[PDB]
């Protein structure tokens, strides 16, 4: 029983319920193709779209491999402008205890209310965020951990679903103003979840 | 300097969210 992929299974159901939402509070597509819905008991908007919704679970059944391994350092949602350029930054900075400490009181009702946090401060965030300017885009970047192994070829588990080194130009974002949204620590995950914004 | 898909989100138009929104809830 290996609770790092236990852990890594929470984060990627969470993880896409926090896409879907930054595309809806950012208003990245249309407001028609998403479904209010609950998640960890707290108001969430799900897409629609089939192959939207097919392009984020591709993401991150690729990243989820190394989830399991503790090879994940960030996980970033970045906003791109009709330019190619960076506009904000939605940073989720992940890490695994040395040892994971599983108790039984509940695993799970307590970080999925510690998860129902973040989700709540994600839905807040436009009463503090500039509307982005029209024909935004969306991207996702995984920074691995100092010192992982070829996790260029592990990221690759979808087929037809490549991966590559991102450019300077698909994160260039100097002095950013940043917004703390929530920070948990749990005896499973430490996560950080903040903004990076264009100045 | 990070990984990122090489493949791009879809474009959704506003067409295919007024399907979405009246066919697929």
């Amino acid at each position: 029983l290996n609770f790092g992929q236990v852990v890594a299974d929470v984060l990627c159901e969470f993880l896409e319920v926090a896409v879907h939402l930054i595309l809806y509070v950012r208003e990245v597509y249309p407001v028609g193709i998403f479904q209010k819905r609950k998640k960890y008991n707290v108001p969430v908007q799900m897409s629609c779209h089939p192959e939207l919704n097919q392009y984020i679970q591709d993401t991150l059944h690729c990243v989820k491999p190394l989830l399991e391994k503790n090879d994940v350092e960030k996980v970033v949602v970045v906003i791109l402008d009709k330019e190619h350029r960076p506009v904000e930054k939605f940073v989720f900075e992940i890490t695994q205890p040395p040892l994971l400490s599983i108790s039984s009181d509940s695993l799970l009702s307590h970080v999925e209310q510690l998860l129902a946090a973040f989700i709540l401060k994600i839905s807040v965030c436009d009463d503090v965020l500039d509307h982005n300017p029209p024909g935004c885009t969306f991207t996702v970047l995984v920074h691995t951990r100092e010192a992982a192994t070829r996790n260029m070829e592990k990221i690759q588990v979808i087929k037809d679903f490549p991966w590559i080194l991102a450019d300077e130009q698909d994160v260039h974002m100097h002095d950013p103003r940043l917004i703390p949204l929530k920070t948990m620590t749990s005896d499973i995950l430490k996560m950080q979840l903040y903004v990076e914004e264009r100045a | 300097l990070p990984l990122r898909p090489k493949r791009s989100p879809p474009v959704i138009s506003e067409e295919a969210a007024e399907d979405v929104k009246q066919y697929l809830t």
